């Protein structure tokens, strides 16, 4: 039930990774590179970065106990960036398209 | 104008290295060809830096405006990346003459409106005031981009 | 690496490059080459060092961080008339004018 | 290598490459073996040949390149002779 959502977590951010989602999925797959943006504030500001490629080697280290807490990491690296920007941003309007493929493969996993 | 950066929204990492002896200015052309510039870079210090396919950057003096090089040349645009391999973009002196290297020192040492006090030949105050530039350059640039088509 | 040099007499100097594994004999045949006389009536100084034809410049001391082409380093160079070798001297450059006000 | 003398206002003798001095355009037309310069004095055509040994260095090299340095009270003149000989 616990391996069976694990692996259901896997295939999600494999999909998340694909060429299918690239054109807004980009700004994700690694963590802030704080000095190549020249972005002063952003850790003063975000108190836990997230990416994911650190979830992905999270999954792959079996440090998730659940599907609970790899929900809980790709929804805190999307507040992240929805904190941290304007509205009308465009790395925003992209979060909000990948944070839809998500939430909807995580609402149709198996229970 | 012609001479701009391209509005692609498409990533590009970069590595900029100053391997000059001058604290460097790096100069980005905007969308509609205006220079802007960027935070200067110490003498033997580099960065990563986050730009754009079709992106258009020169790299000049902070202090003086002194035109630099930038992988043996004057300007600089990235490709996008292969297998998450930065791009390295060298700055570098070129090799001035001998002529305008002593208008450098020249100028380092006198105030603009002390030129024509100078006990020299007349036709050096004009080659004095007119100072590296980066608009003056836009145009050499851009019409030898014209003249190569 | 290569070392860049003045190599200079009463009021001649000869601009030339060579290497730190170059010897003082190798020095000297470029003079032959130029101001026509052999090694054996040549004799080059580091200072008031005489040098050994058989030592290499960087035995004597020349490194390429100390003899750059901007700023070369000087060898002193002195011949032999009616077998008794003169006493080294090299003649000064000019001084440059006192600075103009304005450059002050 | 050929070599030419040049030689300034003060009577001193610089030997340096044919090909080095070809650097400055003014010479250049002169030659095409001995040079006599009547109004440039040693403290500043020594400082001159310097420069050509750096350009035919530093030209075309892949290497970073060390600035040229020039001291205060010797760049008005300097600056006189580089126009005047075109380098
Ligand atoms: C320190 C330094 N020293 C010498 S140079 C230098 C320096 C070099 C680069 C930078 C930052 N880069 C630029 O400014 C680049 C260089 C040049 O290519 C132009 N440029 C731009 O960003 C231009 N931008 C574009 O062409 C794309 O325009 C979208 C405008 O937004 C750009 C960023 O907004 C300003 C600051 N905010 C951020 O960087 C937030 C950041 N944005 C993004 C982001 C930004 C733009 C897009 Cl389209 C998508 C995501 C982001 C991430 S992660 C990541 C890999 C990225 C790219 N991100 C996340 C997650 N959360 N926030 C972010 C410009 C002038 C319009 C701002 C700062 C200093």
């Amino acid at each position: 039930k616990v391996s069976e959502q694990l692996k259901c977590c896997s295939g999600i951010l494999k999909e998340m990774f694909a060429k299918k989602h690239a054109a807004y999925a980009w700004p994700f797959y690694k963590p802030v590179d704080v000095e190549a943006l020249g972005l002063h504030d952003y850790c003063d500001i975000i108190k836990h970065p997230m990416d994911m490629s650190t979830i992905k080697s999270k999954l792959e280290a079996r440090e998730y106990r659940d599907a609970q807490e790899f929900g809980a990491d790709v929804r805190l690296m999307f507040s992240n960036c929805y904190k941290y920007n304007p509205p009308d941003h465009e790395v925003v309007a992209m979060a909000r398209k990948l944070q839809d493929v998500f939430e909807m493969r995580f609402a149709k996993m198996p229970d | 104008p012609v001479l701009r950066s391209v509005n692609s929204r498409e990533p590009s990492q970069v590595i900029f290295c100053n391997r000059s002896p001058r604290v460097v200015l790096p100069v980005w052309l905007n969308f509609d060809g205006e220079p802007q510039p960027y935070p200067t870079l110490p003498p033997g210090t580099g960065r990563r830096i986050h730009s754009y396919r079709g992106h258009l950057w020169l790299f000049r003096d902070a202090g003086t405006h002194d035109g630099l090089l930038v992988n043996q040349t004057e300007l600089f645009v990235p490709s996008l990346n292969v297998d998450g391999q930065p791009i390295f973009a060298n700055i570098t002196l070129p090799v001035y003459t001998l002529k305008e290297r002593c208008l450098q020192v020249v100028r380092s040492l006198v105030k603009p409106e002390n030129y024509r006090r100078l006990d020299i030949v007349r036709s050096l105050y004009e080659d004095l005031e007119d100072h590296p530039n980066v608009q003056k350059d836009l145009e050499r640039l851009t019409q030898e981009r014209i003249a190569h088509q | 690496m290569d070392v860049f040099l003045m190599i200079r007499r009463h009021k001649t100097t000869i601009f030339t490059d060579a290497k730190e594994s170059s010897t003082v004999f190798e020095l000297k045949r470029i003079v032959e080459g130029i101001l026509k006389r052999p090694p054996d009536e040549q004799r080059l100084y580091k200072d008031d060092q005489l040098l050994d034809d058989g030592k290499t410049l960087g035995e004597c001391g020349f490194t390429s961080q100390t003899a750059r082409p901007q700023a070369p380093a000087t060898v002193g160079l002195a011949f032999r008339a009616d077998d008794t070798f003169e006493a080294l001297c090299i003649e000064p450059f000019s001084s440059p004018p006192e600075l103009p006000d304005v450059m002050k | 290598m050929m070599y030419v003398k040049l030689i300034s206002s003060d009577g001193h003798e610089f030997i340096v490459k044919r090909e080095h001095a070809l650097t400055s355009g003014t010479i250049k037309a002169m030659l095409s073996n001995e040079v006599n310069f009547r109004e440039i004095p040693s403290h500043v055509l020594s400082k001159v040949c310097m420069y050509f040994t750096y350009k035919v260095r530093y030209t075309n090299s892949s290497t970073e390149i060390p600035e040229f340095p020039i001291a205060p009270e010797i760049a008005l003149e300097l600056l006189m002779a580089a126009n005047f000989l075109d380098c």
